């Protein structure tokens, strides 16, 4: 018992101390040493790896990681999904990030949370067109946003003039019982304005 | 009974006996007419995400 | 069957003295059903904790929800909750002392007081369906709200800002009752509540039976205060399997059964009185408390914090903190989601726990909920034997009882929860 | 005989008659795209639409009654 405890806790601090300095490599060492230890099942070790390579945005590192402990491992821990498509939205590659949520449905987890980070880098990271597509997906299959999330993504739109989703949007909104206010028809009127037809 | 079923607002079963039973034929045979005798009615319907005007089939 | 007089909950139940879900008196339903009240598929039952609803066969699951009850306005008691009063079924006589006595209550503060007086009104009002339905009312020995306690309550309370708020409410009733039931009022007000005790059970029966709702009667959308004489034998619950909806067409209230959702005979049907209050809220307004409360806070004040996203991953909770939710994929229950919302924290963009630092600040909280529980005199498992065994049964002191002891399982649940997050941390 | 009760009901229970009706022709609109078995014998997809429905109400009817 407490042998194997303590071996894993230093072993997976040591790993995590790497991880936070966003050292890969060295998260890498740690897994052969805990293979070595025979402490080969181990969630939190690929969740640092993943976290390890996304804080330096190996986007590719991260989906290797991602492979390894899919294909030689276990069933991720949330935050693992969680940050590889916060790691997709902030980088764009936002296929991807479709494609991974659509695989975070065979773990039962909670989608919810995921699809609104991946909206929300999305829209930070200026990839207003694809965030239009994953959340537009997303309320037809009947998902609802954070109230926040609507308020942003329609003001966004109509900074944008790209009314064409801005009122798709509100009627998501409205079927998703968040009524349109005074604000949303105001970002709505801002683009209407343009077209010369009143 | 075009009164009596709009009434109804049963406005489904109203453009059924209207069209299809027998734009529609009778409107593209009024707006031919029309424009025979030099007036364009024009048919636009406006997209409500694009604002493109979509000239109708007419 | 529409007439009689004296129908009663068989205090067979109500015996628990010596050492459990017997049906309900027939009459109870009948007297429903002579009304156009509708049961579907649930049975009243009578545990010594009084009524509830019990589903009595097996319900498949359903696209839309599932209407379980059909209760129609006729047979309930309404206030409008803004200022204007007016009462939809209009019991109250135009020009009524009772208007008067119900005018001076306070816009907001004394809600309880004016579902009180209408109450009363409708015990004396003959052939209103409360004068039938009182009977089945909990008595003033029996009922469970804390305004018919007293010090030698209290005291077991040991919660001085609750018993303040509790002495702060008996004194405005009885000030209210000492003020509106003078000598001088007619014969037709002081034969309602002749004496102080009859006011202040019809409170706690206000308080504890109060729903409120945005509704509809016919053109006007109002706020009402109301009581409904089926609706409120639902008891509490965090994770209801129910919820009220009001049809204005035919004005009934319906119970449905949340859609998507299969339950089972002999399942409790519960709705979730008041979402996101505190467990000394529901011992404030209802009367009760439940240690599974996902709201209830702890008044830690550490600098040590623990990875807010780690504890909710090792529970596998999910959702945002308004709507932190546990699934299949087994201790984790509202007092888990309790603790998420409550311990010290600390979270960021992607950064992982440090594996030893959450372990120091585990054990320090776990110190800091030691002490905590160490600031009452007895153990919880002292207050479950104070109520596995019990002199009299006295329900304002078992429900003082009931608050401490779910209290300190409460921090005890923290203290394990702590320890398995550490475990299974690895 | 008896399937005009249920319309009445769910009449009764949706907010607008027309709004009612309206989500009767999509669900059975997308009924017959969702499943093409022909389905238009004895029984027809508005009274499957109804019967549904109020079975969802808790009603013991069975598919076009
Ligand atoms: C809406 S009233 C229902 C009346 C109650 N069934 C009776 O017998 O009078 C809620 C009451 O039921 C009890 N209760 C409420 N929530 C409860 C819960 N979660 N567990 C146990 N009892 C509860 C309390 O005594 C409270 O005063």
């Amino acid at each position: 018992s407490a042998l194997e405890r303590s071996l894993r806790l230093t072993f997976m601090d040591e790993l995590m101390e790497r991880a936070r300095n966003r050292d890969p490599s060295g998260v890498s060492e740690v897994i052969y040493d805990m293979i070595a230890a025979g402490l080969s099942p181990g969630p939190r070790s690929f969740h640092g790896l993943v976290v390890a390579h996304a804080l330096n945005g190996d986007e590719q590192g991260a989906m290797h990681s991602l492979r390894k402990e899919l294909g030689a491992g276990q069933r991720p821990l949330p935050e693992t999904m969680i940050a590889l498509v916060r790691l997709s939205g902030s980088k764009g590659n936002a296929q991807r990030g479709l494609e991974l949520l659509a695989a975070m449905e065979k773990l039962n987890y909670d989608i919810r949370q995921a699809w609104l980070i991946l909206v929300e880098e999305l829209v930070r990271t200026n990839h207003l067109e694809e965030a239009n597509k994953v959340f537009l997906k997303g309320a037809r299959g009947g998902m609802r946003a954070t109230d926040q999330l609507y308020d942003l993504m329609i003001e966004e739109d109509c900074k944008a003039g790209d009314h064409s989703n801005a009122l798709d949007i509100s009627y998501e909104m409205e079927a998703a019982g968040r009524f349109a206010t005074t604000f949303h028809f105001n970002c709505l009127l801002s683009v209407q304005a343009t077209c010369g037809i009143p | 009974e075009v009164w009596a079923l709009e009434g109804f607002g049963v406005a489904h079963i109203l453009q059924e006996m209207l069209t299809y039973k027998s734009a529609p034929e009778s409107f593209r045979l009024l707006v031919r007419e029309l424009r025979s005798l030099a007036l364009e009615l024009n048919h636009f319907l406006v997209s409500e995400k694009n604002f493109q005007i979509n000239r109708k089939e007419v | 069957a529409s007439l009689e007089t004296q129908p009663f909950p068989l205090f067979q139940s109500p015996a628990s003295e010596e050492s459990e879900l017997e049906s309900a008196d027939p009459d109870f339903y009948k007297i429903g059903y002579v009304r156009r009240v509708r049961a579907y598929g649930v049975e009243f039952k009578e545990g010594p904790d009084g009524f509830g609803i019990y589903a009595s066969k097996d319900i498949e699951p359903r696209r839309r929800a599932r209407v379980i009850m059909e209760i129609p306005h006729e047979l309930m008691i309404t206030i409008r909750q803004k200022h204007p009063w007016m009462f939809f079924p209009d019991i109250v006589p135009i020009g009524h002392p009772i208007f008067d006595i119900i005018n001076s209550t306070d816009p907001e503060r004394d809600w309880d007081l004016r579902l009180a007086c209408l109450l009363l009104f409708s015990f004396d009002r003959e052939d209103h369906f409360w004068r039938l339905y009182g009977d089945f009312l909990p008595a003033a020995d029996e009922c469970s709200s804390l305004l018919l306690a007293t010090e030698e309550d209290l005291a077991e309370l040991q919660d001085p800002q609750l018993v303040s708020t509790i002495r702060q409410q008996q004194k405005r009733v009885l000030e209210f009752w000492e003020k509106n039931w003078h000598s001088g009022v007619p014969l037709k007000i002081k034969r309602l509540a002749e004496d102080a005790e009859r006011f202040i059970w019809a409170v706690s029966i206000a308080q504890t039976r109060c729903i409120s709702m945005k509704t509809r009667i016919g053109a006007l959308v109002q706020d009402l205060n109301m009581m409904i004489p089926y609706a409120d034998m639902l008891n509490h619950s965090f994770e209801p399997n129910c919820f009220l909806h009001w049809r204005p067409k035919d004005r009934i209230l319906e119970v449905m059964s949340n859609a998507g959702q299969a339950i089972k005979k002999g399942e409790e049907m519960t709705i979730n009185y008041m979402p996101g209050q505190k467990n000394n809220m529901l011992m404030e307004r209802y009367g009760f408390s439940t240690p599974v409360n996902p709201w209830d806070a702890i008044p830690f004040s550490g600098d040590s914090r623990i990875h807010l996203n780690s504890f909710l991953s090792v529970f596998n909770i999910f959702g945002l903190p308004e709507e932190y939710y546990h699934d299949s994929e087994s201790f984790v229950d509202g007092a888990v989601i309790a603790a998420a919302r409550t311990l010290p924290t600390w979270s960021d963009i992607d950064l992982p726990p440090i594996p030893s630092a959450e372990r120091k600040a585990v054990k320090e909280l776990q110190d800091e909920c030691r002490k905590m529980l160490a600031e009452y005199p007895t153990t919880s498992e002292q207050d479950q034997k104070l109520l596995d065994s019990l002199s009299e049964a006295r329900t304002t002191f078992a429900t003082a009882v009931k608050y401490r002891m779910h209290r300190k399982m409460f921090i005890g649940k923290i203290i394990k929860a702590l320890d398995i997050y550490q475990e299974r941390l690895l | 005989k008896v399937m005009t009760m249920d319309i009445e009901r769910l009449l009764l229970s949706e907010d607008n008659r027309f709004e009612f009706v309206n989500s009767v022709a999509a669900e059975a609109t997308e009924y017959v795209e969702k499943n093409r078995d022909e389905y238009g014998g004895t029984k027809k997809a508005i009274f499957h639409v109804l019967s549904n429905r109020v079975n969802d109400l808790g009603f013991d009817r069975p598919e076009a009654y």
